[PDB]
RNA sequence: GCAGUCAAGCGUUCAUAGCGACAUUGCUUUUUGAUUCUUCGAUGUCGGCUCUUCCUAUCAUACCGAAGCAGAAUUCGGUAA
RNA sequence: AGAACUGGCGAUGCGGGAUGAACCGAACGUAGAGUUAAGGUGCCGGAAUACACGCUCAUCAGACACCACAAAAGGUGUUAGUUCAUCUAGACAGCCGGACGGUGGCCAUGGAAGUCGGAAUCCGCUAAGGAGUGUGUAACAACUCACCGGCCGAAUGAACUA
């Protein structure tokens, strides 16, 4: 066609008002936004809803998100709890799959044997309805 | 030296923003060397063109706030090529020279100012028929 | 028989140039550096001998 | 050579009943401990007065808490310094959040750029700037734009295991 | 973990690479190597060249047969520089070798089966972008091998056989993720949920 | 200093369009068609439109940075190709022996073939590559004319015909002879 | 023994094509010395002959560049044992 | 080769420096356990392919003292810095508008209108103009600069150093 092709890799760019996820640390797992840059890997950073205090890291044990908000620059901790919730960003990565995810394995962890001899029958008593169901189909 | 002669430029500047109650702004884009001069002769009468960097003319301007308050509105139309042509004949005379005689379409008038006030230069080409619309209509 | 013009082509192929006291190779007439390792990229250099 | 500590210092050669009350002098040091930072007031005070570690005391040893240590902030440092071939100055700039980093950052620079150590290296001056423009370089204008944005690439797993079971991607 | 590995060198690295596998060996961890034609090198192919060249003429002055046996299969690049990473006249550095076995592509027994990648050792994440690299098949037959055609010959006859199994296999699991789901919305499942799965 | 971001930007015309994945360019207008691989650059396009592209780099040295600017060129180069063609000009010399050319094909080959140059007994070949179109001059004389949509081709097989007909064991500086480009410019602005 | 740097000056004019003063930085162990660490209850202490190998600071052959290279003839240089 | 102070080898193992009489550490009954040295932690090999800021790509990379070697002088390779200068009164660099008239300035000639060449460097309106830095016609017509001004808007060169 006449309309010409270029396909970019959408990539999760670094700016104000960008939600962060933290890796190492006393905030492993923790959500963060940005108010400020630095250099190509030093940031100002604030997690009040959260509880992870305004700072400065690498960005090395910091992965980004897909997601973002709208932000002021350099906006004190108030203003940013404020336009947080004003969002609603953590339901937002509630219903996202990487969250889901977290909280999945984190509840593997915390089983028990009960728990688990009741995961394994469970399988199998469901498994036997998709046999019968996945031979006619 | 240098800044100097943009000292040198600004004096004919305010010279003839203040010896001129009146200036076209005419646009000097396209027109010829032989034009800008052809333009002097018969302006040699009264009126007088300044030319020069318009960041110098705006920059010219800009300096006569204390005095000459009304001047700032000419900053927004010094833009392009464009340049005064310092006056004090009546509208529609200069204003035909200007546009009409020695014209090579080819400057126009950009605008015109005088004591504070600030023309289109569309209605200044109104010779008859508006004035009779009004005074009859009314 | 042989024209300037076609001369002059030919100057600016084979000898519109210039040359290194050391890397001696065959550089544009208007370059300032060597274009080679050996020598160093240096910056000594002279126009080829126009010829006689 | 550590995580360091802003520290002021204050000094004066000893009295005597020729002279109670002699002059103070402050130095805004920097360094891990509140021990070298004596050292390196003597160190400086040699040079700038006719006093030594024995003629002298201390009188007081404060460390300094940056006043605002979220403030990103763009340092400017002039600076001097020795080389293998002899003495250098400079002015050179770092957009950081304390004068501290700002230095940490800076020693390891110099340690890079030019090969000096803490020994070699002496620091005169550290001055926030009331307005931008007043830069003079460009890799630090680079991060003052309005609406600034950029990407980090080539995202890499630092695995936890050895082996793996998919050649991995970097999409970030 | 693993009874046996099998490793592609596909992006890899010789260096990287030997030195994670033969700490495994040592410890028993059998390994295999396949696609050792792929692996890939720092600088350019002129030097890793070259570095073989001045390795290539260091000989035994007096008999060259007894000298260094200059190999040149990227597979025996890889064995070499594996070997030199060991400790390999004591019995421990012997059998570790035994525990190993290196190919060209990918021959029957290991085809149908697994293999898989080093993270430590690929040029995609541990090298950076804007430097060279090299090849070892266009090094080893510009060294003495001979067979580059034939292994990319004989891997695409298998790509073939491939991707006839991995289409087979793609649609086979739409199957279930379709009657998966008739079971999704069940209370059985709802407790899984409510478990961690 | 490591520069995070510089960009260059290119146009495309009408009747034009140009498709792009895994940095592997192709470009289709009214001559036909150019295919390129540019695998060896680790850099990021962008479609704003079908009149205008961007290509930028991102946090990156400096020997990163002047590739941005020539795939400008390339792109710019393959654009203009398949619009306006790419035309390269010669000009045979010599002073006393009239170098014969022709052209032949060995299975369809398409041989550039040359003749007493100097007189000489060896017979030289220069191949005729794909994409790359010829014509001899009848308007002047001694002009023959390349010309096509890859310049790589093309001055290529220039060069190819310039470094052939090179002098052997004497002064270059009198023995002017050979085969030497002298304009080069496209089919379409004449 | 061998190779560099600078450039006063030769090279008709021009420092550097080839040359290169006044100096200066170095290399090699094929020169001679210096020292004496081994060996004086022990190394068969000149040269030639035959025979293999190795280095390059290449004499010829192959590819090339520069010239005070018109051709021929030569000179400087480069890759190369 | 020979002197001074001190410490060591000889007379002394041990860990490390791969190897090594003198270096670093440390001096010892036989055993066990714990911690450390000097040195080190990709594999050989016990120990972090640990973290972090930067520099480096070498068609001959470099990789820890005693130590098994290198210099002069150079490099628009690369980075950082210094010193001076142009430019918001609009610079550079890139583009764009006039490249006028006294005026085709005087000689040279079949023709040379600012450009084969010889000789003068002046004046007007001028933001400006060289009596022209340059292209093209037989010669006009037809343009880009000097100089000046419209465009973005602020970077750019020179000598230096490590």
């Amino acid at each position: 066609s006449t309309d010409s092709i270029v396909k970019a890799s959408n990539w999760r760019l670094v700016e104000v008002g960008r939600v962060v996820l933290i890796k190492k640390g006393q905030s492993a797992g923790k959500l963060a936004a940005i108010v400020e840059i630095i250099d190509q890997k030093k940031v100002l950073i604030d997690g009040p809803k959260a509880g992870v205090p305004r700072q400065a890291i690498n960005l090395g044990q910091v992965v980004l998100t897909p997601l973002t908000f709208a932000l002021p620059r350099g906006a004190r901790t108030a203003t940013v709890s404020k336009k947080w919730a004003a969002a609603a960003v953590c339901e937002k990565w509630a219903a996202s799959s990487w969250a889901k995810k977290i909280a999945q394995r984190e509840r593997r962890a915390a089983l028990t044997d009960f728990e688990r001899f009741q995961v394994m029958v469970l399988r199998k008593q469901k498994r036997y309805t998709v046999k019968k169901a996945l031979a006619k189909a | 030296g240098i800044r100097e002669k943009k000292a040198e430029y600004f004096a004919k500047l305010r010279e003839y923003l203040e010896e001129y109650k009146s200036l076209f702004v005419v646009g000097v884009d396209n027109v010829s060397s032989q034009q800008m001069h052809e333009v002097r002769k018969e302006l040699r009468g009264r009126a007088v063109v300044l030319m020069g960097k318009n960041t110098m003319v705006r920059r010219a301007i800009r300096g006569f706030l204390s005095d000459l308050p009304d001047f700032e509105k000419l900053l927004p139309f010094v833009k392009g090529n464009v340049g005064f042509v310092f006056t004090n004949e009546p509208l529609t005379e200069i204003k035909n020279v200007i546009v009409s005689n020695r014209v090579a379409a080819g400057l126009t008038v950009v605008q015109v100012y005088d004591n504070g006030q600030v023309f289109p230069s569309s209605i200044l080409d109104i010779t008859d028929e508006e004035l009779v619309s009004h005074f009859v209509s009314a | 028989i042989i024209e300037p013009s076609l001369k002059a082509l030919a100057s600016k192929y084979n000898c519109d140039k210039s040359v290194c006291r050391k890397c001696y190779a065959r550089l544009p007439p208007r370059a300032t550096n060597c274009r080679k390792r050996k020598c160093g990229h240096t910056n000594q250099l002279r126009p080829k001998k126009k010829l006689k | 050579m550590a995580h360091f500590k802003e520290y002021q210092v204050i000094g004066r050669r000893l009295p005597t009943e020729s002279v109670p009350e002699p002059k103070l002098f402050r130095m805004r040091i920097f360094a891990s401990n509140e021990v070298i930072a004596k050292s390196r007031y003597w160190y400086f005070l040699q040079k700038l007065h006719k006093v030594k570690k024995a003629s002298g005391e201390i009188v007081s040893i404060n460390q300094i808490n940056e006043a605002h240590p979220t403030k990103v902030k763009n340092f400017g440092v002039w600076v001097r310094y020795d080389s293998r071939s002899g003495t250098h100055n400079m002015y050179k700039e770092i957009r950081d959040v304390s004068r501290v980093a700002a230095v940490e950052t800076l020693y390891q620079d110099m340690a890079a750029r030019h090969r000096a150590r803490f020994r070699s290296i002496h620091i005169l001056k550290v001055a926030e700037i009331e307005k931008t423009a007043d830069v003079k370089r460009q890799y630090v204008k680079q991060f003052l734009t309005k609406d600034l944005k950029f990407p980090l690439p080539h995202r890499v797993q630092k695995s936890t295991k050895t082996f793996s079971y998919k050649r991995p991607s970097t999409f970030y | 973990v693993e009874p046996v590995v099998v490793i592609d060198g596909k992006g890899h690295l010789v260096g990287r690479l030997a030195s994670v596998v033969a700490k495994q060996l040592l410890n028993g961890q059998k390994i295999v190597v396949v696609r050792a034609e792929e692996l890939n090198i720092s600088g350019e192919f002129f030097r890793n060249k070259l570095k073989y060249h001045d390795f290539l003429r260091k000989a035994t002055a007096f008999n060259k047969t007894r000298g260094p046996f200059h190999f040149r299969a990227p597979s025996r690049i890889f064995y070499k520089a594996l070997r030199g990473m060991v400790s390999h006249k004591t019995a421990r550095g012997k059998a570790a070798l035994e525990r190993l076995k290196v190919f060209e592509g990918i021959p029957p027994p290991y085809d149908k089966k697994k293999r898989v990648v080093v993270p430590q050792a690929l040029r995609v994440l541990r090298l950076k972008p804007g430097r060279k690299y090299t090849t070892l098949g266009k090094l080893s037959t510009s060294v003495g091998w001979k067979y580059e055609d034939v292994v990319a010959k004989l891997e695409a006859k298998r790509k073939v056989s491939s991707a006839e199994y991995y289409a087979k296999k793609r649609a086979f699991t739409k199957k279930v993720a379709s009657a998966n789901a008739t079971a999704a919305e069940s209370d059985v499942a709802k407790q899984l949920a409510a478990l961690g799965y | 200093m490591k520069y995070i971001q510089t960009e260059q930007q290119i146009e495309v015309p009408e009747g034009v369009t140009v498709s792009i994945k895994s940095r592997i360019v192709k470009v289709v207008g009214p001559r036909g068609t150019l295919t390129k691989n540019l695998k060896h650059i680790d850099v990021t396009f962008t479609k704003v439109n079908n009149q205008l592209i961007k290509v930028a780099v991102h946090n990156g040295g400096r020997k990163h940075v002047a590739a941005l600017r020539t795939v400008k060129s390339l792109v710019d180069n393959m654009i203009t190709g398949v619009t306006k063609g790419y035309k390269y000009k010669m000009r045979y010399v010599y002073a006393h022996f009239p170098i014969n050319v022709n052209i032949v094909e060995k299975d369809g080959a398409k041989f550039i073939e040359v003749r007493n140059f100097l007189g000489d007994k060896k017979i030289r070949n220069v191949p005729v590559r794909d994409g790359v179109t010829i014509e001899f001059s009848t308007n002047v004389k001694d002009e023959i004319v390349l010309s096509g949509n890859s310049v790589e081709d093309v001055s290529q097989n220039a060069a190819d015909l310039q470094q052939i007909c090179r002098v052997r064991n004497k002064d270059i500086r009198k023995f002017l002879d050979g085969i030497y480009v002298s304009h080069k410019g496209f089919i379409t602005e004449d």
